[PDB]
């Protein structure tokens, strides 16, 4: 058949790579621009939401060393590819577990319904991929909205899952934190409650 | 109007199949037994049709749609692509790429076929396109089934798809088959051996593409063309 | 030596050639628009031409199946390359032998002289090739006219052909059909009066 | 009734593939994580079904003909035929062979099949058999088609029949799958590449049988069976 | 040493499994006769049951495409391994479980005592080989009955199982469906409860 | 009375010499130059006569008894042996083999011969017998001696008896020459190279079998002949 | 691909064939019974017909020492396999050319028709087998009736022979020699005229 190059393979982040995306939570200082967890300023149209979260290995213990990708529509349901630090929203950020706590966070606003390849609408969700050492190869996940329950129903993605009770390890938790509309998403690598991850 | 502005490299003509291959019966009394008469290459050979103004319809490079009779052929859905270049490796863009094959149980579309495998109401068999700016080309189609035929007592045609190529000049043109990886009727075949050598014969094998594919849709086969090398002229009439 | 890319090899047209290339013949309904046997409309430059021809094998019997595409100048000696429906006249177009007469049709004009690359000029002419089931490659001839005696004699590409009596292969005999300029352009592959083909 | 009169040579269970194979991602939850209990062979074990009574339909093994709508299936016609014989090289005799396979386009007549290529209205894609008393068994039907399916991204079933034997005992029954000489993607698949062993996956590899082929009708494809040696009883009980 | 030919190696019996042994369950027309799951005519001697269950995979999900083999003897501990849709009894049968709940159905009589190879008696029981998508080689266990306690605590099978906790996974339970005489037989292929499976 | 039932594997004729091989000389004006035209086979091809009662003479099978005109021949005393079967593998029995040759010297008893070695008083060169109900045969002779002829300017046949065949039809029924391991002249005769494939000329050189040798009396050489296979017709008319 | 044992691959019968298969040609004594050219006796039902013929090489020269085998079905239109020399018909004999002459004789009845493979009626025809020096494998042909028109042109395998002018080389011509009804087959192995010759 019809062989070309290989991909370069993967390899772990290991538990420093905070050093190189994420300088802070190293220790270090930071350079004039970085890319972080904010992906809203204030006048950015849509809903201000805080999203938050921890992650758990097949123990059940935290690892307190994760680091998180994530890309969204805007409010308006588009990819904003564009990235620059002037923009009132850009579609990517960064975040991190805090070494104490665990616990990531992300500013942002609820994105948009966008369609598949096929026209079909998708339920609001955030894309994630998450590194750490351990981690081989990233794992992608979506976060979906528990306010959405009609259109995660009907989500062409969600739907691809077989059992429904798989489902339920992608849907975040609306809260209150400090008088701010939140959300919070665990993820699970393994065992009980293991968080859905998808391979595209 | 066309100008004499190139030349083409000379075929090896025992790389391509000989006209006499007598295990082909049909050969036998359709091949000339006096040598071809050489000549040099003129505006009347070095020149040819170019298609860019030929008026194609939507379907025409897609034989899951372009013969609809009510819904979709039977048949293993697969995407036919490659790149046409010529021997330079120099890709060779806006050429016109016809091609033609039987059904998904080798019946052909064809009023002198008397093959008893039935045809698809849905299948007419034929595609055309122009290469892109390039080079590459892509059809959309079914795979074929191999077809028996009145050679041999028990002689059955791999699974191919006809092929022909305009290229830059009547020089150029070219008719040949496309035969499937792996398939174990190829070695089998003696319109396949009317090629000598074994390395000619790999050339019009088509490999298996999973990159090219839609998964949950369709499978793909990559299939490169290779006509004649153009230079410009040099050093002539002096 | 320098050894360039292989050339992809040649197959036969196989009987079922008309499948692709002369769909009508094949039984079969046409797309909007066909490659066909009609080079000029009628209002063309030049002297308006019928050509037409039986092709035989080995043992005298008509090739049926026979499949041609022809180039030619136009009347003035100029090389149509740009293909289209709506040219006045073409160079180029496809024929095919009827499968009860085994006759094949062409409609041109009759074409101006055009010069070989040392600057010497050939008869008129057409350039033909030949496909057919039983042809592994296809066969280049050549149609020259049999009231062009004078050029003929004087052609750079009639004398590479060591015998005068194979140059009479390549003559087409003026006639009349239903009334018309007709040439006729039998061809035989094989023994007897074989045709000369050419090797470019 | 049925006695317990031989004994069955034992699996070798890195032959067979192992229950956990994960590329193949349903196995994941499907496998046991325990190990299996060995128990010794009882006539529980060395008995089993015979089904020289069973009423079979004039044409359970040709699948040309037992899905009749008015016409025949579009697809390459194929006779699948074999021999089976148990690991001491006896033929199994008077034993029932079953199969099941889509159609040309890789379509299963299937309640859950989603997948889009067409039902072929002449096709069902099921047969059945008995062994004849030398152990050879016969099929008619049409060659399957490639199956996309959600595994990985972009993963496809090579073409294949899917068989059920019964013979001498439940110790000997047997589900497989049969894939064809020369097959692309046979290499490329997880449940294929369940089998460690490369030199047990050849054994699911049937061969292109021109011998047995009808010409200008169908081709054949042999595919011989190989179940547990069946020995006699020895020194047992003393 | 001695080595015979290879078996030829098991596939997965797939998820379309039914086109070929469960017409009725694939959605297709039946064949005049068909091996399926009504073992005993309703003369037949012995106490006629029904046997259910349920699949289950790892994660505690219903595996709704299983297909099931069984082999017992008759009421008087005898094999019929002649298979007739016209015996009183069959030996031999297959079921499915249903795509909605996920439930196999079988009507039989409650097996008779056959003894082991040492002479030795065996509880009453029936053979089961389990066949699905996911499973590359058939899982072969036994159905015990929970009212017969005291020959399942002899019976050498059983007690070739290391621990008494796992051969509890091999007693079916007596209850009624619509009234009648009952055995529930759910099998675990993965994780807790986990069903003993046999080679031989 | 005898029945269309059977089918024979068709010939492969690049195995086979082909007709037309020049440095065998006769071949030339002797070989058609239109392909031969495959027919299917009917009950006119796949019946053919038994000669189960042919009326046979005591000594048909040995030639060193069935020209005797006052002793023994001159040469070296050999049986001829070995079993008949199809390319299936199964045994040909009560089929007619039927053999001739030249003397110790080359010399035919043929008034056409005239090569100057002389005739042998006490020897034809002429066999018969029928296979017997396990597919073999038997025969008593001298080797033949190698045999000049005008062929090229120095061509010697090798040592060499002809068969002829009659099998189940006139399908099967062939003509062929067997060869003597080790003859040095084996690899220079023009008939022997109308042969192309080198394992198929292997497969016409009996090999020396001490094994069926009479001790202070004959020696023996084996020749097993391969028939074309014979099956069962299958899938036929539907 | 399955591939069998290979045939023993064939030789030429050479020009001493006769010591073998034609004892009294070769100028040797006969066995008792012997296979040759009478396949019927006197009392034969059917038309009592002579065959004869001459074999014509390449050149246009005789073949005088061509051997022949012919099968044919009785006037009934069956196959007689059982050979037996006090038979009133067999099936099969044998001939051979004279070495003067190069004319070779049969005695026969004219054979019924018998149908092919599909149950399609073959035109009434005469199978024969063509061996000599410098034939390496036997040629295959048929022998047909120009008394039989009719039954010809709808023959199934005469119809497998493109051309009709290949056809008339098949057809043996009706004549009288000496008061009996004969027809006179000639064989041309090359050339003008060339004799169909078949593959089966
Ligand atoms: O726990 C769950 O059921 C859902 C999972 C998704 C968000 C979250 O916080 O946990
Ligand atoms: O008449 C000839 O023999 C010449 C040849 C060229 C034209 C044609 O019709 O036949
Ligand atoms: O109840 C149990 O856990 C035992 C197992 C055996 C029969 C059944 O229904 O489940
Ligand atoms: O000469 C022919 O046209 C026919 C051929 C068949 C019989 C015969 O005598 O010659
Ligand atoms: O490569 C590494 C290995 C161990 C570790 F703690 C950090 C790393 O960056
Ligand atoms: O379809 C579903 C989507 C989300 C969820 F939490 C459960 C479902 O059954
Ligand atoms: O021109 C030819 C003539 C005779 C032959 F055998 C081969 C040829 O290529
Ligand atoms: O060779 C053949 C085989 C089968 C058939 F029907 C016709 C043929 O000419
Ligand atoms: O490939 C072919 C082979 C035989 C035939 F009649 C037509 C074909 O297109
Ligand atoms: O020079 C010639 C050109 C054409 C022809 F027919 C004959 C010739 O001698
Ligand atoms: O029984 C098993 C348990 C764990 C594992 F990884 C493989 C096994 O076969
Ligand atoms: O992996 C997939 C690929 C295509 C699709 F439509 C669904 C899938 O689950
Ligand atoms: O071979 C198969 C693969 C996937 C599937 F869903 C069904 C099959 O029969
Ligand atoms: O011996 C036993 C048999 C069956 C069971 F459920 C428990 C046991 O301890
Ligand atoms: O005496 C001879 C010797 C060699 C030959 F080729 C022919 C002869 O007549
Ligand atoms: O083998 C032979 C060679 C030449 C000849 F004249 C007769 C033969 O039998
Ligand atoms: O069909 C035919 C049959 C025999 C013959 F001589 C000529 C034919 O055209
Ligand atoms: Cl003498
Ligand atoms: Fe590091
Ligand atoms: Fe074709
Ligand atoms: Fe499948
Ligand atoms: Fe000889």
């Amino acid at each position: 058949p019809i062989e070309l190059l290989p991909e370069t393979p993967s390899q772990t982040a290991g538990p420093y790579v905070h050093i190189g995306l994420a300088l802070e939570a190293a220790g270090n200082p930071t350079r004039d621009q970085e890319i972080w967890n904010r992906l809203a300023k204030p006048d950015a149209p849509g809903e201000h939401i805080l999203l938050l979260g921890q992650v758990y290995d097949g123990n059940g213990h935290l690892v307190r060393d994760s680091f998180l990708e994530v890309w969204q529509a805007d409010a308006n349901g588009e990819y904003q590819d564009a990235y620059n630090l002037e923009n009132a929203f850009n579609s990517f950020g960064r975040t991190a577990t805090t070494f104490d706590a665990g616990e990531w966070t992300l500013h942002t606003v609820k994105p948009g319904v966008v369609n598949n390849a096929a026209g079909v609408p998708m339920a609001p969700h955030i894309n994630i991929s998450l590194f750490a050492r351990g981690i081989n190869i990233h794992l992608h996940t979506r976060l979906y909205f528990d306010d959405e329950a009609q259109a995660n129903a009907k989500c062409p993605v969600l739907n691809l899952i077989e059992q429904p009770q798989r489902r339920e390890t992608l849907i975040a938790k609306r809260c209150e934190v400090d008088g701010k509309t939140a959300y919070r998403f665990d993820i699970r690598i393994q065992g009980e409650g293991e968080t859905v991850f998808f391979d595209f | 109007p066309a100008q004499d502005n190139s030349r083409f490299v000379i075929r090896d003509r025992n790389w391509h199949p000989k006209a006499l291959t007598p295990d082909y019966k049909t050969s036998i009394a359709r091949s000339p037994r006096q040598a071809l008469v050489s000549i040099p290459q003129s505006i009347s050979e070095t020149t040819g049709p170019n298609f860019s103004h030929l008026g194609f319809g939507a379907h025409d490079h897609d034989l899951l749609l372009n013969f609809n009779n009510g819904g979709l052929p039977i048949g293993e859905r697969i995407i036919v692509a490659g790149r046409v270049v010529d021997q330079y490796g120099k890709p060779v863009p806006n050429t016109l790429v016809e091609m033609w094959q039987a059904n998904a149980g080798g019946r052909y579309r064809h009023k002198n076929d008397r093959y008893l495998a039935p045809l698809d109401p849905n299948f007419g068999g034929v595609g055309r396109c122009l290469t892109d700016s390039d080079g590459y080309y892509s059809f959309r189609t079914i795979k074929p089934g191999p077809y028996p035929w009145r050679n041999g007592p028990n002689d059955w045609r791999p699974a191919h798809i006809h092929f022909g190529i305009s290229g830059p000049s009547i020089a150029t043109k070219l008719i040949t088959q496309l035969y499937f990886e792996g398939d174990p009727l190829i070695p089998m075949c003696p319109i396949v051996k009317s090629i000598a050598n074994p390395e000619a014969v790999q050339q019009l094998i088509a490999k298996l593409d999973m990159n090219n594919a839609n998964p949950m849709d369709c499978l793909a086969y990559r299939f490169d063309i290779v006509l004649r090398g153009q230079r410009k002229t040099h050093f002539e009439n002096c």
